[PDB]
């Protein structure tokens, strides 16, 4: 077995996390 | 005797509430979580041997509602296996709820859910940076002391499928064999210097060759060739650690031989950072999900 990395990153936006 | 289901139900039922809403567990329930999780921690190895698939998260720092979002995206236990890399408390607004949910999941799913020790899981640190104050305000000093006894038994590192070495801080110039970690006796405080200190406090640095004094004033920095030699000596592929705020929630070091994960978005309301969670599949393919803070 060998560690590999997926290049595609999944991004989410969390509303309200600025100025909680 | 714990009713773990009742406890978890109460912790999760604040999902969707106006953020900042507290869960008021009974003092004896929280004490119970500490006592039972301590038993489980001590019965399991101090150096965990884990198999993929699992999800790995860095610092949470009391950001309870962000933790809940991590589980919403990753899947609630035991739908997914989890390894957390430490720093559950301090700085954030809801450390008590955070550590209570994590301990509850450790107790309910002890072979699907794993917690490592961070440098904030230390009485001398979390007395100052918020956890003691939170405990005192909502419960009492005796409960904070109960948490300390629990934290003193957390495991220190994990190895995933013999290829990924995980710990909160980083490497140590004192570390020659994994057996040295295995021979650390628990319960223990974190010492001011030495192997256990380094595993919880050290940092990678692109401008150091070998080992350097850490600017933090605790422990060391280490360079990319130190990482390479560690991986080669121990037949590992990757070091996975936390302990540093990074812009995108994850950050590579030494040509992807080391990765830093940080899972608390907009840490302290100062940093405007994303939080990341790393998924490791059965083939050890690693992928990232990142939670970006928004207005
Ligand atoms: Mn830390």
């Amino acid at each position: 077995k060998k560690v590999t990395f997926l290049e595609e990153v999944t991004e989410y936006y969390i509303s309200g996390d600025e100025d909680r | 005797m714990l009713n773990i289901d009742s406890i978890i139900q109460r912790l999760l039922e604040v999902r969707g509430s106006k953020p900042g809403k507290n869960v008021q567990l009974q003092e004896n329930e929280i004490r119970g979580l500490c006592l039972k999780s301590r038993e489980i921690f001590l019965s399991q190895p101090i150096l965990l041997e884990l198999e993929a698939p699992l999800k790995i998260c860095g610092d949470i720092h009391g950001q309870y509602y962000d933790l809940l979002r991590l589980f919403e995206y990753g899947g609630f236990p035991p739908e997914s296996n989890y390894l957390f890399l430490g720093d559950y408390v301090d700085r954030g607004k809801q450390s008590l709820e955070t550590i209570c949910l994590l301990l509850a999941y450790k107790i309910k799913y002890p072979e699907n859910f794993f917690l490592l020790r961070g440098n904030h899981e230390c009485a001398s640190i979390n007395r100052i940076y918020g956890f003691y104050d939170e405990c005192k305000r909502r419960y009492n000093i005796k409960l904070w002391k109960t948490f300390t006894d629990c934290f003193n038994c957390l495991p220190i590192a994990a190895i995933v499928d013999e290829k990924i070495f995980c710990c909160h801080g980083g490497l140590s110039p004192d570390l020659q064999s994994m057996e040295q970690i295995r021979r650390i006796m628990r319960p223990t405080d974190v010492p001011d210097q030495g192997l256990l200190c380094d595993l919880l406090w050290s940092d990678p640095d692109k401008d150091v060759l070998g080992w350097g004094e850490n600017d933090r004033g605790v422990s060391f920095t280490f360079g990319a060739e130190v990482v390479a030699k560690f991986l080669h000596k121990h037949d590992l592929d990757l070091i996975c650690r936390a302990h540093q705020v990074v812009e995108d929630g994850y950050e590579f070091f030494a040509k992807r031989q080391l990765v830093t994960l940080f899972s608390a978005p907009n840490y302290c309301g100062e940093f405007d950072n994303a939080g990341a969670m790393m998924s490791v599949d059965e083939t050890l393919m690693c992928s990232f999900q990142i939670l970006k803070p928004a207005e």
